[PDB]
């Protein structure tokens, strides 16, 4: 049935949907939850770094691929790690080549039909994990969020992974908050250590399990972990 | 048998694939858009879905640009049309680069359909979810056209796509039964608005945004450009009024 | 196994499902045409339907211009029409500019039968549910049709139709030729020929029509070309004069 | 047993056992308190209920038997044993170790398959091998 | 062009194909090899479900792969030939380029990966062949015996055999080898063997077929009366009681 | 302490008796938070025993 | 049947998830990084007396800074290792010093999704995914001792120990309880050491278990029979007191 639509990207829902994107999709909110949010003037990621035990380390979800550019994931981290860093080529690329800086914007654009590409090409698959990215630039601080159907948006701010809702719901309730909290990375960042609470459901933020970045104006992509998450948690 | 559906390139017994048709699922799908060949030119009007706060309004815009003179939209696939769509921004410069020329919107049509039947030409590569509004002045005046997942657009002196393409239908018939004449950019571009919070109304249910944008050899001077500020106000205004 | 219908191989009867299923494809766009060499020229009449308002009726045609002499009619869906003329395009230019000449029409059409039997044996090629018949006045040949399948099967034609009434203009044709026993309607004025044509069109079809309605082309010597609506008037005009 | 949601009432004697299903849903909706009254249903497939049955206000809770895991196989186990003469210096807990989750019922195969072990290595009290033979020999002999 | 993967972790995590492979080994006619204390030995049966055969352009099991290195394996006798072959490229390219042939190991190792290729390998499928290698390495007298599977694993032996009944003789030799008494002359290593060869090989002169590799590329495969004389000699050591 | 939308949006397209799986959990997990009185906790913890 | 890059429902891959069940397979191998260095101990699982239990090894140095484990089949395993072994010497041979073990380890984890028919949106050529996860041990300056548990995944994490393969779990927990980061390499040695003898089927010798370190110093260092004879019977005792 599905097993006859699902199993293939390249082939519709009888409704004409695709299950292994709606499957990506759901491998999403498997993912640990994360959070970000920009100002104008600065754009924050905040991360629920997961482990597999206390022995192992914390899976970190935030990713640099630039200084006006750096991102967070939810889902399957080795897809990113490759987008990342075929992203990171391109801001370098871009300064590279034009020694200018990616748009963010312009960013989005490149992976959208990239996962596009994963879409229609039978004998493969989509990407695993949405992405939130933060990144500021001439048009100042934006973040923007993914998604394993290649669709992106610019948001002021977002989470995803498990549960984001709280924090989205808490977010999109907080929304001119934050984004008038302006050169003040701090409350931007505790608004979303607030925002990240609301969808904190399990445990509370820790040293370990809290992760942020936060790229501004003037603040590059710029990751705060454990001891730099200890003050905000 | 069945799976004639499943893969792409077959023919089901009635000769069809089902993929196509259900493409067309995807594409019919879409939110609603528009578009409008009016008198000197074209223009491209759809609503933008806000689904929360957190959208950063204008920001996220469907209508994208091939050359500077062609416009295009489309209902299904953000990444599938984007994808055509610089598959389709290739295709301009490339003729353009061969020929010097920025590409007939006919010249340009035909090629994205080709590509597109390829994604009808095997039962892997599944064809593109939208249909694509598309067109813009070009060598001779505008043009406008649409173009199926099956490969099939045509010249419309106007079209819709999406889901509230059929509250447009008629606002678009009804235009060109009430401008057979033509109509300025700009009163397509007021109509427009209307025709689509009419569309919208299909999809009424949620906040929404509105793009519009045009080809209009007056206004734009042959090229293709955003509906924006105050005449974009206007045709709200005048539609959100007329709307009431 | 079944897959045999899913895709081209022999079934059990070394049968081809898909062809049989593109056969469906090609009237599934329900258009009736024809072909007629005329005297001098060939000439080809197609139901030009045009549902919609919306539509640029102008842009609707399954009668192609190939060449300077070559055009061809499709009887199939536009996307896979709009194929095979690209296709059919490509090699004219190319024969001419490899052999110096014109690609006789045929040619194109022996030519273009190949494709399909490749994909009729190129399984995950699937063959194009599009009848194609192509027409020019040949340097050599004269007036000439050419009709090729889905199947890349394809012949000489003293004249012929096509679309779902295509057998009852075939009769009348054949009717009309084995009355006439001469290949071609004989006529000098392709006038007379098209008119000729869109009497035993409307005739076949017992279908009067409008000049919107008809899909309507001409193969002259060193020129295929069709006509405006107005020539379809003009033989609106003239057919309706005759009768 | 008695059925669940099934068509199978078209055979037309089924219908008695639909009606005894029929009966009970009838009967055990209303009048049972359950308050008090404990409605409990075991079996294989959860989804086979009659629609009647899983209805709120007649089945809330719906539960998995939770597997006897590392743990409760251990104890499940224990017990077992404390048929059996067994060995106390092993645990069964380390048996347990040993299986994956499995039935609180075949957890004898572990057990109660050495009483022979018992006698089989003669420790009247069977010791760690013993039911460690037995995790291999019944899981070993399994092969279903 | 064909990549298709023939070769997948089934729900259990498996590949059957792998697990089948493993299947014509056993069906495979068994293969044995041991080593004497200076000594390697291969015994192995030849299928005898046919004759008239001219034994001599009848292709030995146990196979040269270099003057010191010899193989023998179980299973399509196909799949052998390019294994076979590559390996006596390997050496031959580890002979030219190292300016040495092998080590028996590297050797194995080598052929480690061609199995272990085809099962990661989509468009294929693995060898039907398990091999036993026998060889001494270069400056090195010692008894090297190396076990291999289409699962791209090999090991160490003291002794091995494969193919049909490997485990009973294997079985036998288990306890019919020590450790740290191996059957130090190649006769009692190979008698050792041809004892258990009849454990299989069921009573045949011509269908044992046995190989003994000695120090520096010294290696000897035995006509069957000298077989026959082991054959002959443990028959009586058993018939004594 | 109930807050329904927050179930509610925390729920997701409950067929009634979903959330009153939630919502007979809450009274429940009310009992199992030792309250008589059943809280959005309660429902929330109606949502946490998995509302998939 | 279905494709393996197929997503489950989950948004999961079922070969992934049956590569993770040959993982469990493997000998239980365990590792723990202590300060003084990083134990490393593994089941040598030798499954027939001929069977020269030398010949096995589920233990590997990819450098003195940098060695490392296998558990699952240890065939995958061999292109890795050398691969890892590759861009060790390659880092060096560009950085004229050590790769970050975790560098490595990132690195060789990018091999896991590598698999594939003609894939969407890359050329990745093998039929399946990895027969084996693989603990990974290292010493780094920046980070001293490095422990990782390699998987087929592509995920990571730096253990402060870690057991894998079959027996693993309550070896984890036993890891779990006995970890801290005070721990001696020596400890670690005897914890795994017990702790394997512990989850071994096979009462632990020398020759049916493997034992090495990392070592700042000394780097990757596995351990001989004999002091593992040693170290075993030190547990003996030491196991044996109350």
């Amino acid at each position: 049935f599905r097993n006859n639509y699902d199993g293939d990207t390249v082939t519709f829902s009888p409704t004409g949907r695709l299950f292994q994107v709606e499957y990506a999709l759901e491998a999403i909110k498997q993912g640990s939850v994360t959070v970000g949010l920009r100002s104008n003037t600065h754009a924050v990621l905040v991360a629920l770094k997961r482990n597999a035990d206390e022995l192992s380390s914390y899976q970190k979800k935030i990713i640099k691929c630039d200084e006006h550019m750096g991102l967070s994931l939810a889902g399957l981290a080795p897809d990113a790690r490759v987008l990342s860093n075929y992203l990171r080529q391109q801001c370098n690329y871009s300064s590279l080549v034009f020694n200018r800086k990616l748009a963010v914007e312009r960013a989005g654009h490149l992976l959208c039909d990239k996962a596009q590409k994963n879409t229609q090409s039978y004998g493969g698959r989509p990407y695993g994990v949405g992405l939130l990215i933060i990144g500021y630039d001439k048009s100042g601080a934006h973040l923007l969020e993914f998604q394993p159907s290649g669709n992106v948006t610019e948001l002021y701010g977002t989470a995803i992974g498990a549960r984001s809702q709280g924090a989205k719901t808490y977010l999109e309730r907080t929304l001119d908050t934050f984004i008038k909290i302006d050169g003040n990375p701090d409350e931007l960042i505790k608004a979303g250590v607030e925002a990240i609470s609301q969808s904190l459901r399990d445990e509370s933020l820790t040293v370990d399990n809290l992760s942020i970045a936060i790229v501004g104006k003037d603040t590059p992509f710029t990751i705060y972990d454990g001891e730099a998450v200890a003050k905000y948690i | 048998g069945t799976g004639y559906d499943l893969s792409n390139s077959v023919f089901s017994p009635d000769g069809r694939n089902f993929q196509v048709e259900y493409a067309v699922k995807a594409v019919e799908n879409g939110t609603t858009s528009i578009g409008i060949k009016c008198n000197d030119g074209v223009v491209f009007a759809v609503e933008k879905l806000i689904t929360s706060k957190l959208l950063v309004p204008q920001k996220n815009v469907k209508i994208q640009v091939v050359d500077r003179h062609i416009g295009c939209v489309y209902s299904g696939l953000i990444p599938d049309g984007r994808h055509l769509v610089n598959r389709g921004r290739e295709e301009a410069a490339s003729f353009k680069k061969l020929y010097k020329t920025p590409i007939p919107i006919p010249a340009f049509a035909d090629r994205l359909g080709q590509y597109v039947q390829a994604h009808t030409l095997y039962n892997s590569v599944r064809p593109f979810g939208v249909s694509t509004i598309f067109g813009g002045v070009d060598k001779n005046g505008a043009h406008l056209y649409m173009l199926e997942p099956s490969g099939s657009y045509w010249g419309y002196k106007g079209a819709a796509t999406g889901k509230g393409r059929q509250s447009a239908k008629a606002e678009l018939e009804k235009l060109v039964d009430h401008h057979p004449e033509g109509l300025s950019a700009r009163e397509a571009v007021k109509q427009a608005a209307k025709i689509i919070y009419l569309a919208h109304e299909d999809n009424k249910e949620k906040d929404f945004e509105l793009e519009i944008s045009w080809c209009s050899l007056s206004e734009t001077n042959g090229l293709h450009k955003f509906v924006k500020g105050d005449l974009l106000q206007e045709a709200i205004d005048f539609a959100q009024k007329e709307i009431n | 196994a079944g897959y045999d219908r899913h895709i081209t191989i022999f079934s059990p009867e070394g049968r081809l499902y898909q062809v049989e299923y593109a056969f469906k494809a090609t009237n599934q766009t329900n258009i009736n045409s024809l072909a007629v060499r005329g005297k001098d020229c060939t000439v080809v009449i197609s139901q030009k339907k045009v549902p919609d308002k919306l539509l640029d009726p102008t842009t609707v045609s399954y009668i192609f211009c190939i060449s300077r002499t070559i055009g061809m009619v499709v009887n199939g869906p536009i996307p896979d029409a709009r194929n095979a003329a690209l296709r059919a395009k490509a090699e004219a230019a190319e024969f001419r500019y490899k052999y110096g000449y014109d690609m006789p029409c045929d040619v194109l059409a022996k030519r273009m039968a190949n494709l399909s039997q490749i994909y009729t044996q190129r399984a995950y090629m699937r063959p194009l549910g599009v009848i194609l018949t192509f027409v020019s006045v040949d340097e050599e040949l004269g007036p000439s049709i050419y009709k090729t399948d889905p199947a890349g099967y394809y012949v000489g034609y003293k004249a012929t139709a096509t679309g779902p009434k295509q057998q009852e203009i075939t009769t009348n044709l054949e009717n009309h030729f084995k009355k006439s026993k001469i290949d071609h309607i004989n006529e000098e004025s392709w006038e007379k020929v098209v008119e000729f044509a869109i009497t035993h069109m409307i005739d076949a079809l017992g279908t009067e029509f409008s000049k919107n309605d008809l899909e309507v082309g001409v193969a002259t010597k060193d020129k295929f070309f069709t006509l405006s609506a107005e020539n379809i008037e003009e033989r609106l005009v003239a057919i309706a004069e005759q009768d | 047993a008695v059925g669940g949601a099934r068509f199978d009432d078209g055979a037309g004697g089924d219908n008695e056992v639909q009606r005894t299903m029929l009966e009970l849903i009838t009967q055990l909706d209303g009048f049972d308190p359950r308050g008090n009254i404990k409605v409990m249903f075991a079996t294989n497939r959860p989804n086979t209920l009659d629609p009647a049955l899983l209805r709120p206000g007649r089945i809330d809770r719906k539960v998995e038997f939770s597997l006897p895991d590392l743990e409760g196989r251990a104890n499940i186990f224990r017990i077992h044993s404390k048929s059996m003469s067994v060995e106390r210096g092993i645990r069964w807990e380390l048996i347990s170790r040993l299986c994956p989750n499995s039935t609180g019922a075949e957890l004898r195969s572990v057990c109660t398959e050495a009483g022979m072990f018992a006698i089989r290595a003669r420790r009247k009290v069977a010791t760690e091998k013993d039911f460690l033979k037995a995790v291999d020999k019944v899981i070993s002999g399994y092969k279903k | 062009g064909y990549d298709r993967a023939l070769s997948i972790f089934s729900p259990d995590g498996h590949i059957f194909q792998v697990e089948y492979a493993l299947e014509a080994v056993k069906r495979g006619t068994c293969a044995v090899g041991v080593k004497g204390k200076n000594c390697v030995v291969l015994g192995c049966e030849r299928r005898s479900t046919l004759k008239l055969q001219d034994t001599r352009i009848t292709p030995s099991k146990v196979s040269k792969i270099d003057s010191h290195v010899v193989l023998s394996f179980s299973g399509l006798n196909a799949d052998s030939r390019i294994l076979i072959e590559k390996a006596r490229v390997e050496a031959q390219s580890h002979r030219l380029t190292l300016e040495d042939p092998v080590t028996v190991e590297y050797l194995t190792r080598y052929v480690a990966g061609v199995q272990q290729r085809y099962t990661q390998s989509g468009g294929v499928r693995p060898f039907g062949v398990s091999t036993l290698i026998a060889g001494f390495d270069p400056r090195d007298d010692e008894p090297k015996l190396y076990q291999t599977e289409p699962s791209g694993i090999y090991s160490s032996w003291s002794a091995q055999t494969i193919g049909r009944n490997s485990k009973t003789v294997r079985e036998f030799l288990e306890k019919n080898y020590d450790r740290k008494e191996p059957p130090a002359t190649v006769e009692e290593c190979v008698k050792l063997t041809v004892r258990s060869l009849l454990e299989v090989v069921q009573t045949g002169a011509k269908n044992i077929e046995i190989t003994v590799v000695k120090p520096d590329s010294d290696i000897v495969a035995l006509s069957s009366e000298e077989i026959n004389q082991y054959v002959t000699q443990i028959e009586q050591e058993k018939q004594e009681q | 302490d109930i807050n329904w939308q927050e179930l509610a949006r925390s729920t997701d397209e409950f067929n009634g008796a979903q959330l009153k799986a939630v919502t007979v959990e809450a009274g429940m997990i009310a009992l199992r938070n030792g309250q008589s009185s059943v809280k959005h906790e309660d429902f929330v913890e109606g949502i946490s025993e998995v509302q998939a | 049947d279905r494709g393996v890059s197929t997503f489950s429902p989950e948004g999961r891959l079922f070969q992934v998830e049956y590569s993770l069940e040959a993982i469990k397979l493997g000998s239980t191998a365990i590792g723990i990084a202590t300060k003084e260095g990083v134990v490393l101990g593994v089941e040598k699982r030798a499954t027939s007396p001929l069977l020269e239990s030398d010949s096995i090894e589920k233990i590997v140095e990819i450098d003195r800074h940098i060695g490392c484990a296998m558990s699952g089949l240890t065939a995958d395993a061999r292109s890795m290792i050398e691969h890892a072994r590759t861009a060790a010497v390659t880092h060096n041979l560009y950085y004229d010093e050590d790769i970050n073990v975790e560098s490595l380890t990132q690195s060789v984890c990018d091999l896991a999704l590598r698999f594939g028919e003609g894939a969407s949106g890359e050329e990745r050529l093998m039929s399946r995914p990895f027969g084996v996860a693989l603990l990974i041990a290292g010493h780094d300056a920046d980070d001293g001792y490095q422990l990782f548990h390699a998987e087929p995944s592509g995920t990571f994490y730096r253990y402060n120990a870690k057991a894998i393969g079959s027996g693993s779990e309550g070896a984890q927990a036993e890891l779990l309880n006995e970890w801290h980061s005070s721990l001696t390499l020596k400890e670690a040695e005897l914890l795994v050491l017990k702790i394997l003898k512990q989850v071994m089927e096979e009462k632990l010798d020398e020759n049916n278990a493997q034992l090495s370190c990392i070592t700042k110093q000394d780097g990757f260092k596995i351990y001989d029979n004999e002091k593992t004879a040693e170290l075993i019977k030190e547990l003996k005792e030491k196991e044996a007191a109350e």
